[PDB]
């Protein structure tokens, strides 16, 4: 059926000139880690602050994305690191998230 | 290397005081907040006067002035922030920036431009002037 | 001669028509990208 | 005076802030860079340390400090260029 035809062929949003594809592809190649526009926000939200507990989840769910080679290209941990984690996290620290792309 | 973290830093600044910019997020400043033990009292660095000084500065988030010294680019807890932001050759830097309201908005597509000025605009007249300013995301 | 193009003037302004209009199409469509 | 160059580097700056403008040439600026040795660590002075914030300060040629001490407006090294950026 032509929906069937239609979900195969399809085709980009952005076409190739666009300034904002040209940089994302750029920024994409120099920090070696994939060739896509696209990227999703993995949230993770607790009723009661993240502990150890969230962390060591956290840590398990990066470890089964990154092992997915086939769609997950990178993702920007910035929350299993001391240094950058405050800037994956709530200020009221209930919720955190990770940015994968695909 | 400490020269060119001087100008990562103002571009850093420069793209957080564009209008509706919240949480820019630099190599300097690596969770939106700039980073400790970098401000003024402590390039100065009897104590007692220069202590309190230092924790007024910290306390304020003040980051007027700034001095990373080159001793954190050998500080081992320090490269897995120093991968994220900057190129595994270190020839691109990169910024992470955030708006206030909506960023699909016609305001929200009005600050891109703004924020490509400020960023030309920070580089200009430093050893970075002629850089490559690009600019992805979703607005 | 006038008389011979006022039996062709359909044509005729049909070819400006097109031209201008292509003209101005492959024009605009250099904007975008830049 | 050295109190009013600060007013000048001042002014220095605000114009070079414009969007349009590259190199702002001024006393305080005599080549579009702003003069070495005066940044925000010359105006401080365990010392080869504070050597190397000295030369992270003028390889990246900042100018958020200046201060240019006023034993200079007598170095006959400076004359020759105040003479052609301030009045006589
Ligand atoms: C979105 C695109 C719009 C672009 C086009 C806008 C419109 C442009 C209008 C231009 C008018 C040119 C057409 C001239 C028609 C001439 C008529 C003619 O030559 O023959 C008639 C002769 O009748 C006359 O006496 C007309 C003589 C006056 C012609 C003077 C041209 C006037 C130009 C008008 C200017 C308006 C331009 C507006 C531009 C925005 C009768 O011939 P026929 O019955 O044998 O043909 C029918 C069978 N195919």
């Amino acid at each position: 059926q032509l929906e069937t035809v239609g979900q195969i062929q399809a085709v980009s949003m952005s076409p190739d000139a666009a300034p904002s594809m040209i940089s994302m592809k750029h920024i994409g190649k120099v920090f070696e880690e994939g060739d896509s526009d696209s990227a999703a926000m993995i949230v993770l939200e607790g009723q009661r602050p993240l502990g150890d507990a969230a962390h060591a989840f956290y840590d398990q769910m990066i470890g089964r994305l990154q092992a997915d080679t086939t769609h997950v290209q990178s993702l920007q941990d910035f929350w299993g690191d001391p240094l950058t984690a405050t800037g994956a996290q709530s200020s009221d620290g209930k919720a955190a998230y990770v940015q994968v792309k695909l | 290397n400490s020269a060119d973290f001087l100008v990562i830093n103002k571009i850093a600044k420069a793209i957080f005081a564009v209008e509706g910019i919240s949480r820019v997020q630099a190599i300097t400043r690596p969770d939106g907040k700039p980073i400790e033990h970098t401000s003024i009292p402590f390039l100065i660095s009897m104590q007692e006067d220069s202590a309190a000084m230092g924790e007024a500065f910290d306390a304020s988030r003040n980051d007027d002035s700034f001095y990373l010294p080159p001793e954190v680019f050998d500080n081992p807890d320090f490269q897995r922030g120093l991968e994220q932001f900057l190129s595994p050759d270190g020839h691109a830097v990169r910024f992470i920036i955030s708006h206030e309201g909506d960023p699909m908005s016609q305001a929200g597509i009005a600050r891109i431009a703004k924020i490509k000025t400020a960023a030309k605009e920070a580089i200009k007249g430093t050893p970075l002037e002629g850089s490559a300013i690009y600019l992805g995301g979703t607005a | 001669m006038i008389g011979t193009l006022k039996r062709a003037w359909i044509p005729l302004l049909i070819l400006v028509v097109v031209a201008i209009a292509g003209f101005t199409v492959q024009r605009i469509r250099t904007f975008f990208g830049s």
